[PDB]
């Protein structure tokens, strides 16, 4: 077996040990985000759930790490944590720097080097981790990318990662409106959601949702994570509830 | 004296009820050259202002470290950085050279939301907690100001009263200085609103 | 054995020891029987090189060596790691006396030498220690006799043994227990010491052997080691070899 | 200021002023210039107070640890601890110390460390910048071997002497005797001293 | 300012104006000048204002932990004795000036620091500009053994006559007595001995007394996107 | 189990446990000694067993009862090497504490820190956890007479009365009897020596085991300080039950 | 078992390592030189190998100084960190202390730093006997230096491949040789004759003999070709 | 198998089998427990004595790590006492610099993972054996309750349990759940909870349970200033207890 | 010794920079490059302290191409003038300084608008259309702004800086050898030859 150092290769070329951080997020939450021309939502399913879970004061799949790009999870929340503030620390010397908020290519391209680095060097784990960024910058307006769990980035207009993406994805490519609408993002994303999640009525409390809009209140962008009730608002248009 | 002194500048920040003022001069001077006659001194961190006086390079090089610093406090606490708080942080951040220390005198005023009352707190070169409830005022022109200020002072004032003390004050004190003037603007944060006027005053 | 609990020093067995320690102490075993025998006024110390062809030269390899002038310490076990542990115990003892310009008490130099072996028994990658370390001199308090093991244990002696003929010496320093209950003063120890060490070498019997015997006593050696070498080692040879007839 | 210590027939007797002075004011007129720094031992502290404080903490917590370990400290062996300190600090610090101690073994000791220190062994020492003026008078009238009322009687005299020819010497006199009977704080008003 | 700490046979008290003076301005006329170690341990600051209020919070912190871990009441010689080798090291090039007060199970207990650092031990000490007007009042209008209602009086006295012969005092009198084993009772404003001269004459006028050239209107408070 | 698990303190058992640390709970039943620490009102006494075996060791050399600093002592049961690495660590520390922080290091603290440092051994696998069990006694300034004992995982937990041995058991069960049927977690007697006496009949009914002179080692922690008994100190108190 | 063939750092149960004991197996394997000593002089005698006859013979005499010097027997690798090493030290001596190393002090040095690597985990354990001469105030002394670290004083001594004929030489000619002073040319004669024994299924030649020599009045002095055809 | 001999890989169905172990270590220990109300919150754990000559009253198991915010644990005694040191600590460092005054609840939380994270991150390091809760009283969020994983995750919570008997407290627990209880009620369901769990010995001696609510100027050591806070956190004494537990 | 002009006209940044160096009392040569391109619209005229000038210009030209070449865009006149002034913010806190004084003088093709920096040898980021530095922006200050109409052309500005070349070498005792001139444009950067 090839299991001791990340020093090593498997017969494929690859090794293992990316193959065993790829499982860890067919066992975690859906994740989805639906990019459009007038907003970018981000949508994470939550993987625990109790009624005397704190669950309606807060988020835990959801970082803001400037105020213009945010992050959906999906793998382990344990794996998480570490990578997350050191994005954000990352956008806070480009802020430092440039004085400016950094590209979405960029910070997602760093982020990818350091998990390659993990592989890379030492006997130190890879990090199961699939992070969806939805990002403006002025350059190439709306951007969508994912980072793999191996380390590597690639541009979308959808994505969906976590568990039964390939039933997910299918599902999304069909109904996609080319032009496409935020409005139209929302509503996708609360019917995909349903169909993986393993409850029949998807719920609020069982939500976590951001939309992203520079559509209405332009020359700036606001990034709006959804409070409990709003969200109740959408599901109700979609008639889950 | 210091470097402080060269350059010069003046930040004013004052408090009448339920308000605050904090304004500035447009005055960036480096020595005898007279620099910009449009740099703003006042920047913000959510409702907290800064004010910034002293050498040139430390009134931008401090904004951004300033900044760095309420950015990760904002996003992971999920409020806005309160003015009583960020007299803590000025204090020790400035602190943390000593061997090599900031040469500035700032001024912090904001309004705290979780009482709504008006705080000023006035720092030197590495910072002390210095409280009022009445004015700080900084600069190379600080001595003329401390009077100017209690002179026409009177507790206990509108948000419209304010305008008029901060004012006078200014128009005076940083005329009859050297390396200060040239420009002037005032920020009333009423509560949460803030109105901008420019005083027009000379060129100096 | 197996399961861990001498594959590596950290790992313990549940029965008190440790098996890896076990083979260190069969290592002393192996060595050449050496002794030192505490007194009223003094330590003797007295080592078995043998003589295996005689092509070595006589009265020049040993296992006495000295520490400052007045610490005298010899070795069993694997010899050139006996030296090394006199090596760093010489470091140790040197620091000691620059800064606080006093010479080094023996209960002193007792601590700080098993700090060493104790040192390479809490890491996988260092070897332990395979020898044991007779010492002792004169001090502050008069002359007190010590041994250390590689397990990391030491304790006080009147009489200490240690090698392959330890079997004989363990014996004949009983009978002096009972015959001197001041443990025998230190001139006439000297040619205890050789009478002791001819019993031992029966036990090795099939080979010759070289005795080279060195004390540090009161006011017989002025509270300073010295090497017993001249005609002081022929008449303690000659003791000997009378009594053992 | 001034510091003597002057070994008798049953131990050793510490003489300290205790005025410390910055400049021409006095800081405090009752600091105690002598300090344990172990059961059997104490040290005497001249010249800075912020200096010699230090220098003995540091001494203090090492001659603790060589209680237990090593077992138990000699004067000879305190007062080389403190050279180490004074040695290489002979240029940040400036550091007076008399060493004084008393051993069931070896008497009372006084030993004395200057500024760059050296340990030297001397049957009195007298340090600080008030041990000018009383040397001739020790020297001359020095016994050897005297009583424990006799040490006490000679140093209350010099030290008297001290005073009138310096103002940073005065206040009380302060006197640890280190004995077989104890460790005893004497005291002296300047009333009783003074006319003496 | 007039710093003074009295001990007596009950606790402590110190006291020291409420009046920060920083060079020949004054720069806050009420600030707090008591600087807190730890909650039974209050402490006075002189020389650099930056520098003693800088340090107390470091150290005080370590005598929290400290606190918590011998599960006890705080206590002087741990505080001091931290404070006594820290200002060491940097060799008056970080100088704190402070009457360092506390009490603890073991009695009460006074000290004053340099800035290099060593201890003196009083019964009633004075530190800083007012060092050399304190002083002749706390000598000599000392009694042998003091009480909590005595201690405060003879305090106050030398406050109050330091505040006539400096110039570095004035202002409220801000005060805490801390007595052995029971709380510490901050007496803010204690003596009061401020007397106050009014203006002749108002000096508020209406708008349009100030001339703008232009008005703008900025936000501290977000957008919306719906 | 075994697969990886008890050869490491870095490695979990299926019970979430080390193994490892466990096996050395069992290291104090290799040197077969036993101790006993009572506490009176005003002083805290320790009681080791001394075990001289051969005339060619001095009883002098051979103790377990060590001198931390002034008024702390310490005993040791359990192995001659962990023994040693115990007890310097406690008096570099002690040492260091007391000047630093200007207390006397109570009997919580050091027992604390060392405890402290125990956890800090088995989180590594490059360092290995003490096998010793180490038993403070100090009169405290803060709480008077107190027993603390530090356990070779780092655990530390105060007692009224320990005992520790492979016999350590008999001692438990005859200390219960005592505190529980008088109501006090003390032996009423307010002389030092007078406690000794009766925690010197306590053991030697429990072990069914009289002892001698040379055969105990006795510290007495007292009101700011701690010393511990020579052998003919220790024979007054031995006789003082004999004969009644 | 055999679970020690692999480790430096754990005790086997004989008390050994095997990793010292296969050290002594690289000697065996390695080349043959004859030391032997007199008080006035000592000598090294040591076959060069080849491989093939456009081979132009591998140096086994390597001057460390002008007046000591080894010979090597066993790993050339391993055989060179230790020179480094070891003429670091003689020029170390006569730097500070304007001194001559002694033979046996020089000796000490290497034991400490065999048994380093022992200790550790770290790098390759020593697997070459090194046979030392030199000649300081003690005259002239021959040290056995062995990959364990234990350094032997002897008359004469002998490692490499089949190195138990040069210790029968020895020992019947032990005494021939120390009644023997002032004569470089019997010392260098009588490691000649050891050498032919030694070896076995093999002849002396020429340029196989590499002699060094120190003593009193003689300097440390390599022969070769015409300056060792005289002592064939 | 090889999926804790080695933390670098994973299991196919994700996570290492040390995190798996961790949890269990976690459930070998005491039963705590924590119930938040809209006044108050509760916390509340037993104490094996484990020897009737144990004093474990000398050292409680309810250790304040900030004088606001307690916590308690579930799992290995020794692994406690350096987490609980690294407490306080950072606290300080952290946050009474930067406020100048004790943190958020919320913040140290997010500060502890990170340490329980990095020890689940490479080989030649174990897992701390513990899962602590935290709970605490700020005025930026309000009153709040934690659990921290030693994986190095961590989750908010209105009650959990933790120990044991968690399997037992948790389905408890839901059922006596409501929208607002009080502190006295939030206490009442504290106490029922954990005597499920041990019975035979439930007593305030042997059952440590304490509050954090309003602040206690008694607990501060001073008063005098008119915008003190002192400690959110406060101790029942056994006798409190006893009297909160005869009114079940 | 050693100047350093700008102005921005509404469609063009023009910089220009003294062709004389002087080390000693001696002018080394009467043509050298005092001016480098960072990217092939962004310029960099600099001016300042003995060698300070040609370390300093080096540094700061590789950087900004990296992240030209990096981001695969040459970036804004606004990232690269803050990254600049803050390398110099740093070095007066540091061991080693360098003190140089620049203008960043970029064509923005984000927004479409000419950008002219001032940005000080002290390490201040201030944005003005008629910035100068060292002994210069003592008459230039001045000149620039009295003849100053509010729109401008490339035309209009270069009459109005070779004026006040013409002033600086009459009332300072100097000789700055002519200058060139280069204009930053949307189409790139260009050399046109001035008084």
């Amino acid at each position: 077996r090839y299991d001791s150092r990340t020093t090593i290769f498997s017969p494929e070329g690859r090794l293992y040990q990316v193959e065993y951080a790829l499982e860890s997020i067919s066992h975690a939450g859906t994740a989805i985000g639906i990019m459009a021309s007038d907003g970018i939502v981000l949508a994470a399913e939550r993987k625990v759930t109790s009624t005397l879970l704190e669950q309606d004061t807060s988020t835990e799949k959801l970082y803001k790490l400037n105020d213009k790009i945010a992050v959906a999870v999906a793998g382990l929340t344990a794996d998480a944590e570490i990578l997350i503030n050191t994005a954000r620390i990352h956008a806070q010397n480009y802020l430092k720097t440039y004085n400016e908020d950094i590209p979405v290519e960029i910070l997602v391209r760093r982020l990818s080097d350091i998990k390659q680095g993990y592989t890379q060097h030492g006997g130190l784990r890879p990090f199961g981790v699939s992070f969806i960024y939805a990002g403006y910058d002025d350059r190439y307006g709306y951007q969508l990318y994912t980072s793999n769990p191996s380390g590597n980035y690639t541009g979308w207009k959808a994505i969906s990662v976590g568990a039964n993406t390939s039933a997910a994805q299918t599902l999304l490519q069909m109904d996609y409106k080319d032009d496409m609408k935020v409005d139209d993002a929302i509503e996708l994303a609360l019917k995909t959601l349903s169909k993986t999640t393993d409850s029949s009525a998807l719920t609020y409390d069982r939500l976590e949702f951001a939309t992203i809009r520079k559509g209405a209140n332009d020359g700036e962008v606001y990034q709006k994570i959804f409070k409990p009730q709003e969200i109740k608002d959408i599901l109700v248009k979609t008639g889950i509830t | 004296s210091d470097p402080s002194s060269i350059n010069g500048g003046i930040v004013v920040a004052m408090t009448g009820k339920d308000c605050v003022a904090i304004a500035c001069d447009l005055r960036l001077g480096s020595q005898s050259l007279g620099v910009s006659n449009k740099f703003e001194k006042i920047f913000h961190y959510g409702h907290v202002f800064l004010g910034i006086t002293g050498l040139a390079t430390d009134v931008t090089t401090l904004n951004e470290m300033f900044r760095y610093k309420t950015n990760l406090y904002k996003l992971k606490e999920e409020r806005a950085i309160e003015p009583e708080t960020f007299t803590q942080l000025v204090s020790s951040s400035l602190y943390e050279r000593r061997f090599g220390p900031y040469f500035v005198g700032p001024v912090v005023a904001g309004i705290n939301s979780k009482s709504g009352k008006p705080f000023i707190a006035g720092f030197d070169l590495i910072g002390c907690i210095d409280e009022a409830k009445d004015f700080i005022v900084s600069g190379t022109a600080s001595d003329q100001l401390f009077g100017m200020c209690e002179s026409l002072y009177e507790p206990n004032l509108e948000p419209e009263d304010l305008f008029e003390t901060i004012s006078q004050a200014l128009l005076n004190a940083a005329d009859r200085d050297a390396l200060s003037g040239w420009g002037a603007v005032v920020y009333i944060i009423k509560k949460d609103e803030v109105v901008k006027r420019y005083l027009k005053m000379r060129q100096d | 054995i197996g399961t861990g609990y001498d594959l590596s020093n950290s790992v313990f067995s549940p029965d008190g020891r440790n098996f890896q320690v076990e083979y260190a102490v069969k290592a002393v075993e192996n060595g050449t029987t050496s002794i030192g025998i505490k007194c009223n006024d003094g330590v003797v110390f007295a080592v078995e090189k043998l003589i295996t062809s005689k092509l070595l030269v006589p009265q020049k390899n040993v296992k006495i060596q000295v520490v400052d002038r007045h610490i005298g310490c010899v070795y069993s076990g694997l010899i050139p790691d006996g030296r090394h542990l006199v090596n760093r115990g010489r470091e140790e003892a040197a620091s000691f006396k620059k800064l606080y310009k006093t010479p080094i008490p023996i209960p002193a130099f007792a601590d700080r030498l098993g700090q060493y072996v104790q040192a390479h028994t809490l890491y996988n990658s260092v070897r332990p220690f395979g020898v044991s370390t007779i010492f002792g001199g004169v001090d502050k308090n008069g002359a007190h006799l010590y041994m250390l093991e590689p397990s990391g244990s030491y304790w006080g002696y009147k009489g200490a043994a240690t090698g392959k003929g330890r079997q004989s010496a363990k014996a004949e320093l009983e009978k002096l227990v009972d015959h001197h209950p001041e443990g025998l003063s230190a001139r006439e120890a000297v040619k205890q010491a050789a009478k002791i060490i001819y019993l031992a070498h029966e036990d090795n019997k099939e080979k010759d052997f070289e005795l080279e015997i060195s004390w540090c006593s009161l006011s017989e050696t002025n509270g300073l080691h010295k090497f017993v070498k001249g005609d002081l080692l022929q008449e303690a040879i000659d003791f000997a070899q009378k009594e053992i007839n | 200021t001034s510091i003597m210590a002057v070994t008798f027939k049953d131990g050793v007797i510490l003489g300290a002023d205790s005025r410390t002075t910055t400049g021409a004011y006095i800081a405090n007129r009752v600091t105690d210039k002598l300090t344990r720094v172990h059961d059997k031992i104490w040290c005497c502290r001249s010249g800075s107070a912020a200096d010699t404080q230090a220098i003995a903490d540091i001494v203090q917590y090492h001659l603790e640890l060589y209680t237990s370990q090593y077992g138990t400290p000699s004067t000879e062996t305190a007062a080389s601890v403190f050279k180490e300190l004074c040695y290489e600090n002979k240029d940040n610090l400036t550091a007076g110390i008399i060493v004084a101690g008393y051993d069931d073994k070896n008497k009372g000791e006084v030993y004395t460390i200057p500024l760059g220190g050296s340990v030297h062994k001397l049957p009195y020492a007298i340090a600080g910048s008030g041990s000018t003026f009383i040397y001739g008078y020790c020297d001359k009238n020095f016994r050897e071997n005297m009583s424990k009322e006799e040490t006490v009687d000679f140093i209350k005299h010099s030290l008297s002497q001290a005073i009138k020819w310096d103002g940073s010497s005065g206040g009380v006199i302060r006197m640890v005797v280190l004995t077989a009977a104890g460790v005893e704080r004497l005291i002296f008003y300047p009333d009783e001293y003074e006319q003496l | 300012t007039t710093i003074v700490g009295v001990k007596f046979n009950n606790g402590v008290v110190i006291a020291a104006d409420t009046r920060s003076t920083q060079g020949p301005i004054v720069a806050d006329k009420n600030c707090a000048k008591l600087h807190r170690i730890s909650p039974k341990i209050w402490c006075a600051g002189a020389g650099t204002a930056a520098d003693t209020e800088a340090v107390t919070q470091l150290i005080g912190s370590n005598i929290e932990l400290h606190s918590l871990y011998t599960s006890r009441e705080p206590r002087v010689v741990s505080a001091l004795q931290m404070l006594k080798q820290h200002l060491f090291k940097y060799q008056g090039h970080i100088g704190a000036y402070l009457i360092v007060a506390g009490v603890d199970p073991t009695g009460s207990h006074l000290f004053s620091i340099h800035a290099h650092g060593s201890t003196d031990v009083g019964y009633y000490l004075s530190l800083g500009s007012g060092s050399l007007a304190a002083m002749a009042v706390l000598e000599s209008h000392w009694k042998q053994d003091l009480t909590k209602e005595e201690a405060i009086k003879l305090a106050s006295d030398a406050i109050q006559a330091g505040i006539w012969n400096d110039l570095g005092s004035g202002s409220n009198v801000d005060v805490c007595v801390m007595e052995i084993g029971k709380d510490a009772e901050y007496l803010r404003n204690y003596l009061t001995p401020n007397v106050r001269e009014e203006k002749q004459k108002s000096y508020k006028f209406p708008r349009g007394t100030t001339a703008v050239l232009k008005e703008s209107i900025v936000n501290i408070c977000d957008i919306q996107e719906e | 189990s075994a697969a990886g698990y008890d050869r490491h303190i870095t490695i979990f058992s299926p019970e979430g446990r080390l193994y490892q640390v466990e096996y050395a709970f069992k290291a104090t039943n290799q040197t077969n000694i036993n101790s006993l620490a009572v506490r009176g009102k005003d002083c805290t006494v320790v009681i080791s067993q001394k075990k001289v075996p051969d005339k060619l060791l001095d009883p002098t050399t051979v103790s377990y009862i060590f001198c931390i600093s002034r008024t702390i002592g310490m005993v040791v049961n359990g192995p001659i090497p962990d023994a040693r690495n115990a007890a310097l660590r406690a008096k570099a520390e002690a040492a260091e504490f007391r000047y630093k922080y200007g207390y006397d290091m109570p009997c919580d603290v050091l027992a604390k820190r060392m405890a402290n440092l125990s956890q800090i051994y088995t989180q590594r696998a490059y360092m290995r956890p003490l096998g010793v069990i180490l038993t403070f006694v100090s009169v405290d300034e803060e709480l008077g007479p107190s027993i603390y004992k530090t356990d070779p995982a780092g655990y530390y937990v105060g007692y009224k009365a320990t005992a520790t041995g492979p016999k350590q058991q008999e001692i438990t069960t005859n200390l219960e009897n005592h505190f529980k049927k008088s109501k006090i977690d003390h032996i009423n007697e307010e002389s030092w020596e007078k406690v000794v006496e009766f925690a010197i009949t306590h053991m030697i009914d429990a072990l069914g085991t009289e002892f001698s002179k040379n055969d105990l080692e006795v510290g007495v922690a007292t009101k700011d300080k701690f010393f511990t008994l020579s052998a003919e100190n220790i024979e007054e108190r031995l006789v003082a039950i004999a004969e009644q | 078992r055999n679970n020690y063939d692999g480790d430096t750092v754990t005790f086997s149960p004989t008390g050994r390592l095997f990793q010292v004991e296969y050290a002594l197996e690289a000697i065996k394997q390695g080349s043959v030189t004859v030391g032997l000593r007199s008080n006035t002089h000592a000598v090294l005698v040591a076959l060069k190998r080849n491989a093939d006859e456009l081979s132009s013979y591998q140096k086994k005499i390597i001057k460390c100084d002008e007046h000591m010097g080894l010979s090597l027997a066993g790993l050339a690798p391993d055989a060179r960190v230790l020179s480094n090493y070891l003429r670091q030290q003689c020029n170390y001596s006569s730097l500070v202390f304007n001194r001559k190393l002694a033979v046996e002090r020089a000796g000490h040095l290497l034991c400490d730093k065999a048994q380093k690597n022992t200790q550790s985990y770290g790098g390759r354990p020593y697997g070459v006997g090194l046979l030392i001469i030199g000649y300081d105030k003690s005259g002239a002394h021959l040290l056995e230096f062995q990959p364990s670290g234990n350094v032997t004083e002897l008359y004469g001594t002998a490692i490499g491949a089949r190195s138990q004929g040069a210790k029968t030489y020895l020992e019947r000619t032990l005494d021939t040789f120390i009644k023997i002073d002032g004569n470089p040319d019997e010392l260098i004669k009588a490691g000649v004759e050891a050498i032919s024994q030694s070896l076995r299924d093999e002849s002396l030649t020429v340029d196989n003999l590499s002699i060094a020599i120190v003593g009193k009045d003689t300097p440390f002095t390599i022969y070769d070709g015409e300056a060792v055809a005289k002592y064939i | 198998d090889r999926y804790s001999f080695s933390l670098t890989t994973f299991s196919p169905s994700g996570k290492l089998g040390q995190i798996d172990y961790a949890l269990t270590a976690v459930k070998q220990g005491v039963t705590s427990l924590g119930i938040k109300a809209t006044n108050g919150v509760v916390i509340a754990t037993e104490k094996k004595s484990s020897s009737p000559l144990a004093m474990s009253e000398t050292l409680s198991k309810v250790s304040l790590l900030t004088p606001d915010i307690g916590a308690v644990y579930s799992g290995m005694g020794p692994d406690y006492r350096v987490l609980v040191d690294k407490s306080r600590k950072v606290a300080h460092t952290s946050y009474k610099r930067i406020y100048g005054e004790y943190p958020p609840t919320k913040l140290l939380v997010s500060e502890v993972a990170k340490i329980m994270q990095e020890a689940t991150q490479s080989g030649g390091v174990r897992p701390f054996g513990v899962s602590l809760l935290i709970a605490g009283h700020d005025e930026f969020n309000g009153f709040s309750l934690y659990q921290v994983d030693p994986s190095g995750s961590y989750f908010p919570w209105k009650a959990t349990a933790i120990g044991k008997g968690s399997v037992a407290a948790k389905t408890f627990l839901e059922k006596r759940w409501n929208d607002e209880l009080e502190l006295e009620d939030a206490i009442h369901i504290a106490l029922l909870t954990l005597k499920e769990s041990v019975e035979g010995e439930f007593n305030g001696d042997t059952i440590e349970l304490a509050i954090i609510g309003d602040e206690n100027p008694d607990l501060l050591g001073y008063t005098g200033i008119p915008t003190d806070k002192g400690p959110r956190f406060r101790k029942l004494t056994s006798q409190e207890i006893n009297d909160r537990l005869e009114a079940l | 010794m050693d100047i350093i002009l700008g102005i921005r006209v509404q469609d063009s940044v023009i910089l220009a920079s003294s062709k004389a160096v002087t080390r000693g009392i001696s002018v080394l040569k009467d043509s050298d490059d005092k001016t480098r391109q960072l990217s092939p619209h962004t310029l960099m005229s600099f001016a300042g302290e003995a060698g300070d000038t040609v370390q300093f210009a080096e540094y700061i030209q590789a950087n900004i191409q990296l992240y030209s070449i990096r981001e695969d865009y040459e970036l804004s006149p606004q990232a690269v003038s803050s990254f600049v002034r803050q390398e110099l913010a740093k070095s007066i806190r540091s061991r080693r300084p360098y003190q140089v004084n620049v203008l960043i003088g970029g064509y923005d093709k984000k927004k479409n608008k000419p950008e002219l920096y001032q940005i000080d040898y002290l390490g201040t980021k201030v944005e003005l259309p008629y910035g100068a530095h060292g002994y210069s922006g003592f008459y230039t200050f001045s000149l620039l702004d009295h003849h100053y109409r509010p729109d401008m052309t490339t035309e209009e500005g270069l009459d109005l800086l070779k004026l006040c070349v013409q002033e600086l070498e009459k009332r300072m005792p100097m000789d700055f050898k002519g200058v060139i001139v280069k204009i930053v444009d949307k189409d790139g950067i260009r050399q046109v030859d001035d008084f």
